[PDB]
């Protein structure tokens, strides 16, 4: 789940 | 089941799957994961995604304590539902890095349990839970910075949250929208 | 089984109760019952209860503990085989003077056992409640057995067999039965 | 077991009902029939309800009380060993003044229970059954003690165990029998 | 089965049949028609007649109590079996009027029982047991006249008499011969 | 079932006693209770003993056989559509000379059936004990039937099924009841 | 369950017995006992047997079989809805001229049904008295029906179901009974 | 349940209960009950009132060879429900006397069976349960007036009939009305 | 779970065991044969037993404890979650100066469970057992702890819950591992 | 369960078999088959048995028994946790003065367990069987151990549980395995 | 378990095959086919079969039994542990001179075993081929341990135990396998 | 056991009929002969049979299979072939069925089930009779034995030796061991 | 049922 | 069943 | 049954 | 339950 | 059981 | 049980 | 099995 | 866990 | 088992 | 186990 | 219940 | 299948 988780 | 196995392939980029009841398998799993990653890199986030329906507290604890040991900042996704011990630990993530999906279930609760036997057993098992809940609430008010009158109202029955009021609870910080 | 009147019913005609099981609801309201029966024939003449039980639930044997309190006879208890828990509870119940067991009969006395499955807050009240219960076992007992509650309370902390004479020592019954 | 008829036909020639176990429609059926019965020997005469039960069957448990308050004998209510849930509601509907309870018996309160199965529609006509038979519940209640609604309401959220003391002070009795001597 | 019943017409003639396991239930009957009969008559032999294979120590207790309390002497028969807490009733009689029946079989063994649970309770269920134990071994030395430590030792596993051995070991008086 | 006086109280009547089931504690303690009543009835009169039955416990077989021989009148034995095991060894116990089966009668004998379960010596207990047991039966039955004991024990090594007319030859029974 | 004495005790008075459902030992039991009560009552009047049974045990039935041959009354047999297996040898055991069956009885016969497990002499054994048994019942069924062994033997191999007017060209049966 | 017990009240006035499935039990009863009432008064009308989803065909059999060897006019009444066997006893009522109530409902359908085994077993069962259906087809058609081969469609499946369907089919005479 | 070797066997590398499981003897089994393994490795490093167990088999954790005691490295212990019954007597087994709890595990301390039936003597012999060994067990913890046997008697008498804080005021553990 | 080879696979490389459970056919087959396996590969090096057993069947223990007399290589005996019935029979029977257990390690003597049902003879037939083999399990102890036959057989009448410092007393190890 | 290849798979290249459980289908194909494949590596070396086993079934126990001898080279057999039944039976079949037992290994030798239910003739059918069957395995057991056909039906009427050296004197084997 | 052991007698053309015979096995079985089929459709394929029979639609998906590939398929009956078993050890190319000399055949009828509706029993035994007449069909065909007679001697389990295999036609030879 | 049934 | 049976 | 038992 | 009930 | 027993 | 009980 | 099946 | 376990 | 198997 | 159990 | 019921 | 599927 990027961006931001990575 | 696909191979590209996937939650390996994943575990390449640091991302931790709870996707499961929380039992002592699952948090062996997962404390494992946890500091093997510190180890290949002790500055590198790691993300710990959640769908979960809770299960055991002392399990619940091994993960959590795990998270805040390690030196790298540990992020929670809660991808669909977050339950009990489950919503315990989305909001055990790092500061400003605790998310949920829009349409995420989280819930809390207060923690179930069992004792049978003699009056001084009954006893010892009533303290025992009654302690543990105040453990729980104890973190969860530092965490989510409630109160910890206000966590033991607010679980005195199973509560239902939306992405949008678990963030406004302080459980996560941001609701993650699309692009 | 015989017929005489079945055996019990001629018995009762000579204002003889056999208390001859476990203690439920049923057994108590049909003790009760013929306690009550019994004064309404003849408030003066001694009833006796005959006692043979493993003992069984608490507030049964409450029904009919407060009964025997209430009429005006005297009830006399007779341990024959076994008096257990909430049944060494009813053969110290018996009129002063006038609570015996046979020889070789068994009396065992012990704290009340129950259980309780759910929420933390459910347990205590289940434990708060089981502890209630069994102090007011405890301070009755003491009373019937002039032993301070504070004794009470360790020799019942695990399960307690007596001899009859043991238990007439002990105040529960006031005689041994001897040939 | 015994036989004196049996123990509890003798004790109904004295007036007495007997409500020793859990209540579901067939102890209704029975009881009911019996008060009818004695209204009918004599309209007059005190009935006698004696109650040692864990509850059971709410709408057993209000086929009881409406037959209670229907005829005109008084009905005293007797409670020995336990009155929970239902059986504490029937406790408390004896004719006032004439509700007792001796002294190591034990009264509980708590709010209705149930279950539901099927779609959300379904759930949802379940719950706001089972809400509305404990606002009826409630509002008897309240009535019968002299307490608020606001109070029941709040006093029958979990299981509460009252001793025969307490289930004076609150309104559900009006006596406890003590032992003469 | 056959029609007053055919044990409720036994016990008219002051026979009691204990035919079953011994458990509470059983207990309460024989201890109840005991009582019954000494009130009809005080003084007038009861007999108890006796196939079972034994059960509950207490409830058999219960019967042994009565027995000795009671006026009348209680004359006991052995019938097909009496083992275990049966053997012990069988043996209660009134001295000189204990019977078997020629190929009666006669079973003396330890009590039985189980425990679970903590350490300290395991140890509470052991020493009841065999204090419950030498209650019965010493009540059996002084009805057969045999030392106790030789009841010790005879009853340490299973132990099956004829009618003819039990007589030798003063379990019964008499074998009743045709 | 009928009446309904049932049928069988009113055979008893004429001093009949049907051993129609499975041999266990129960049922011998009814027959010997129906025999010792006829016996003080009439201690002269003889008494018919009808045999249907597939056998059963062995000591249940010897309190009905004991007191057969005990009682001073001649027991009949009949035997109606089968005696196996326990049940023929009753049927040969019948007063001699009063001894009979109907034409199509089965009579099968065997050896006794148990178990044992444990400790090496514990078995070895049982062990003997089903031995003395059996070799009881075979010197009962030798002397009934005239056969040797050795005989016996050959012909009950296995289900050993014979007629009525076999059952005679072999001295279980004197006659085959013929129409 | 209904009265009038019970129907069946009256339908008794009539000397009527039903055998109305399978054969077992009990049954067989209260079936000889009517027949034995009735003979004793009167000794020349008829008796009536009603039958609808789907059969049971080969030794019950035999014990009803002898006993109609053996008393002096003749027993006339009715067929009722069904008579299979030892139901059918039954009605066929009627006294001759006597036998009968409504117009929609079923009636079927067939070879005996067993069992047997062990080791191969326990096999043996159990064999040899099925087939003992089975030649038994067909000699007798031959000398009823006036049908011959081998014919019978043939006729029974598998379950063969006969109308109430087969079964009286068969010789099962004498007539049918018409309304 | 209720008090003599209510239907032995009702059998005094000629009234049989067939009010349960159909077994051997039910049927012996119900056969003894028409002879009982034929041996009381031989010319008298029986009313054999029916609620009863059927069971046992030579069970029901029993019952209507009864029912026709009898000389008493037996009347059927059907109260709530006469499926399969059931509904082949009402039609077996006597001509001009059967009836059902309004809502009473009826039901006719095939015999049902089993079979195991090997295919000649299998072959056997099939010639004798096909047997069956014909039997009943053939008394049911003389019954009703109905035709064999409409029986046969009519019955192949579950076919449930009100009252007055019941009557157009000839299963019944007259629907009781208030 | 995952691969990244599994995880644990990576961790295995770095001499982490993982007792994560009840202990029964399959677990004890590869316990000790890891503890094996790693000390024929490399005798002097340090091994890091990892515990998150609710106890078990007794025999089987003194299985661990001697393996423990007699190889030459020293076995650190760290409670995460939960260290129960015979978790908690490995846990207070490691070397001394490194036994370690997480902030929020749990220590329990209790007495030992089992069970008798049987023969009087039979369960004579299964009390003397037991009974030694919770001697052997109390000695050991008083050894390990500081604590006088007669204080581990009382703490051991029923469950006796510990935080990690407790534990370590307690002797069971040398440290809190704080983050 | 962990890779290193598995963790047991590996300690067989080093002559290490681990008895670990309630002895079967299949657990005595595999212990059989590493026997055989370690002979084979070198018939002279000592062999280490690890046992932590409740015991079991008496005919699979006797495979394993006869296998380890009949082979070249001493098998040393330890016992870790339990050692009881046929697991402490198979104690006893490591290479005399390798036999050891460790300090907490429990050991457990008994009769041989069995059942029968059915005929009078069958019964006599298991009785004798049972009887039989205990005579045999009695001997052989009886001569590992130094103890007379008499005494193994009133020593082993109930369940006799000895600490590993009373069952080197009685003969069954020759050491207690003490820590540095 | 252990891996050596498997050690059974290890094994099978020295040629050993391992019979070490119950006889049935699965077995019987597992061992015929690593009989065939080592006769198709090697023709001319022995094969050895090492023997565990309560027995099972019998045709399995013959397609292994078949298999051995039609293959040139001899196959070896070796007790240990058990061979009871058809076990016993291969231990028999393997080449004369090359058949072993260690000292304290069991043999047992017992009839078969079977079951039959259904129709008289169905259960004769039954009853003829199990006696054809004991019949053929006599008669193959004779020819091999050069024991009378008369004297091997007569010793496997019931179970019976052999030691070692009583199967040697059998002829059942050739050698006791001394240390 | 590796190296895995059916799978390197497959290379050697060897199938191995070692189970009860249900859908999975004749997948596998099929699967196999058409494998052998496309590397060599000359050579020999090699079918060993122990087998107490199974499901005969199974049976005959390997039944039409072996008849419909080019290479002659041999069967060796090792221990038992019993029911669908037989048919397909009596199945193998003409002069290359055998039979180890103490493996056993068997030959039966046909079993099966039906409950329900007369009609559904109707159609389960059409069906059941049916295969039956169609196996024996094939079988008078690969043993030369007349309908009749398969029909009289599979009405019955009939077990016959290696060497009544042989005189029946099911087999050409016993494999006697040189 | 009268009338008339009976 | 009369007449005949009785 | 008589006669004669009884 | 007199006095007073009844 | 008489005599003796009754 | 008399005397005393009753 | 060859001879001859291979 | 390290520092210092390991 | 060798010698002499193998 | 060493020394010296290897 | 009277009145009216009955 | 062949000759024709495939």
């Amino acid at each position: 789940f990027s961006p931001x988780a990575p | 089941i696909p191979t590209v196995d996937i939650y390996s392939r994943l575990l390449k980029d640091r991302i931790i799957m709870l996707g499961s009841q929380i039992d002592d398998n699952v948090a062996n799993s997962i404390v494992s994961q946890l500091l093997f990653l510190q180890a290949q890199d002790s500055e590198k986030d790691i993300y710990l995604y959640i769908n979960s329906p809770g299960g055991s507290v002392t399990a619940g604890f091994a993960i959590y304590d795990t998270i805040q040991h390690i030196k790298p900042d540990v992020q929670t996704i809660c991808i669909g539902m977050a339950a009990s011990m489950g919503s315990f630990l989305l909001a055990a993530g790092a500061k400003g890095k605790r998310f949920a999906l829009p349409n995420a279930e989280v819930m809390i609760h207060q923690p179930l349990g069992g004792a049978q036997g003699q009056a001084t057993e009954i006893e010892i098992a009533a303290n025992h839970i009654l302690k543990t809940r105040e453990k729980l609430n104890r973190i969860l008010s530092e965490r989510t910075g409630q109160s910890i009158e206000k966590i033991q109202k607010d679980t005195d029955r199973d509560n239902f949250l939306t992405a949008e009021e678990a963030k406004e609870y302080g459980l996560i910080d941001e609701v993650m929208v699309p692009e």
